[PDB]
């Protein structure tokens, strides 16, 4: 949404304790954004793009 | 062309299928089924890189101590004997002090505040680099992203590398202390090239 | 009278060449003082996280150690002669204690007249080269009063490191000012060790070369 | 006229010393920039990021 100015992702596994936490700002709800985020803070869970 | 990766179908106008996943180029030869393609980290390049900059910079302070290279001597008679060199300069020291500063990072968001946790330490006395090949090896595969962070950081401004690239080019482009080191000693080359024309008018006009 | 005039400078010119040999170990200890001094702003700055188990605390210590007794002994190296350059205007007597390190010699700089018309300091006080603040740093937040000495700076980096201040606030919140402000007393203390060099670089160059610009026009006068 | 050639090669013997100095911090010059500008680039070699 273009409102939100914080948002986070809460990624929960069996074999992991404590809840991963993924920071997005305001201007990162783009598709690149996300996968970076979610590669940047190397956590073992990999996002990618696939173009079908 | 048409496949299927990880349970995505893939429809293509060639053999040479590039953006699935992005960052991996297939050549397709025949067909197949369940082919496993397998892709796993490598950080040779990254540890090659650190270790020719470190040599780099190994040779770069020895010859800034060859240009300080300093012979005492007991009696006290003076001669050549390679004592004088390059020594008194104030450009050698603005350089060196400037890398070592630089050599501590700032704004770094990594845990890492300096380059002993990457694994390259200077001797005390020696005051050169030397790494640890198994302490790196582990912190490249454990922490790539904070090692990146550290070293190459954003690429613009934060980072060791790129800090020190940034004032060794103001050093180097216009003003900075080795390039104004460049002009001022030319200028000074220049008026004593003046000087050993007078010393050479002088000459005539005493003989 | 030429060869009376001539001796005349030349043991000027002898005195211009043990001040030149002498500001040259004093320009190789310096520089040895700074790769040190850098060493230990490096180790402090490893030393600058937040969070550290004791063995690493205790590495740091003992490596400080090793980095404060080389800084000693440059400070405390005997010349060929077997006289001490830092030493100041008594050569005999020791610059500094092993232990305590303090300025043993001549509190009065030591005064070689270059040349008859010109005299300045040549030879410097040991002290100045760790004893010594410059005014145009940025002062520490901590404290006004600012410690001069280099060694006492490090010292108590080490006096607050080797004490194990984990587990208590106000323990870890002093340890952490503690070593704030030692690192910025060791920049200060860098910042004066480099006014030092620049003022004996330019009395070693700019001014060696004014005392043979000076030997030459007293040689074109006499000529 | 010897004696005067000679007390002029004597007071240009500083002057002399001077340029031989002169041309050794030139050529020291050149070779620093030689190391320096060797250094730069092993520095930008490692400022690539696609390394780690």
């Amino acid at each position: 949404d273009t409102s939100v100015t914080s948002r986070t992702i809460k990624i929960e596994q069996p074999g992991r304790k404590e809840p991963l936490e993924i920071k997005l700002d305001k201007g990162d709800t783009s598709m690149e954004a996300i996968r970076d985020a979610i590669n940047d803070a190397d956590s073992g869970i990999a996002a990618s793009i696939v173009k079908v | 062309a048409k496949l299927n990766v990880n349970g995505i179908d893939i429809e293509r106008q060639s053999n040479t299928v590039t953006d699935a996943p992005q960052g991996i180029t297939l050549t397709l030869t025949k067909k197949v089924t369940d082919a496993t393609v397998t892709v796993t980290k490598d950080d040779t390049k990254a540890k090659e890189a650190i270790k020719s900059w470190v040599d780099a910079y190994n040779s770069l302070v020895d010859t800034f101590s060859s240009l300080t290279k300093y012979t005492a001597v007991e009696p006290g008679e003076e001669a050549s004997d390679k004592n004088g060199a390059l020594l008194g300069d104030s450009v050698v020291r603005t350089i060196q002090t400037g890398i070592r500063a630089q050599f501590a990072n700032s704004g770094s968001n990594s845990a890492f505040k300096t380059m002993a946790e990457i694994g390259i330490t200077q001797d005390g006395t020696s005051g050169k680099l030397k790494i640890d090949d198994d302490k790196l090896t582990k912190v490249l595969k454990d922490n790539t992203a904070a090692a990146r962070e550290l070293l190459v950081g954003d690429g613009k401004e934060t980072g060791i590398t790129t800090k020190i690239a940034t004032e060794v080019k103001s050093y180097l482009a216009d003003d900075g202390i080795i390039d104004n080191a460049q002009d001022n000693v030319n200028a000074t080359l220049k008026s004593l090239t003046k000087q050993y024309l007078s010393v050479s008018n002088s000459i005539d006009e005493t003989v | 009278v030429l060869s009376q005039a001539q001796a005349q400078n030349s043991q000027y010119a002898l005195a211009r060449t043990f001040a030149t040999q002498k500001v040259s170990l004093e320009e190789s200890v310096l520089s040895q003082v700074t790769t040190a001094i850098q060493t230990a702003q490096e180790k402090i700055v490893y030393a600058g996280n937040g969070t550290l188990s004791d063995d690493d605390r205790a590495s740091l210590a003992t490596d400080l150690q090793g980095i404060r007794d080389q800084l000693m002994n440059l400070a405390n190296s005997t010349d060929g002669n077997g006289r001490y350059i830092f030493a100041g205007y008594k050569t005999e007597a020791a610059p500094f204690d092993q232990a305590t390190g303090g300025y043993h010699g001549g509190e009065k700089s030591v005064t070689q007249q270059v040349d008859s018309a010109r005299t300045m300091v040549i030879g410097h006080t040991g002290a100045q080269i760790f004893n010594s603040i410059t005014s145009n740093a940025v002062p520490e937040p901590d404290g006004s009063d600012s410690e001069k000495n280099l060694f006492v700076m490090l010292d108590t980096a080490i006096a607050a490191l080797k004490t194990p201040v984990e587990g208590n606030n106000v323990e870890k919140e002093k340890a952490a000012a503690a070593i704030d402000k030692t690192n910025r007393g060791l920049k200060n203390s860098l910042n004066n060790v480099l006014t030092v060099r620049a003022e004996l670089g330019t009395q070693l160059s700019e001014l060696s070369t004014l005392d043979s610009l000076g030997s030459d026009r007293a040689l074109g006068q006499k000529l | 006229l010897t004696d005067l050639t000679k007390n002029e090669k004597g007071r240009l013997t500083p002057i002399t010393k001077q340029q031989s100095a002169n041309s050794a911090k030139l050529t020291a010059y050149g070779t620093l920039k030689s190391a320096l500008e060797k250094f730069q680039t092993a520095n930008t070699a490692l400022n690539k990021a696609d390394l780690f």
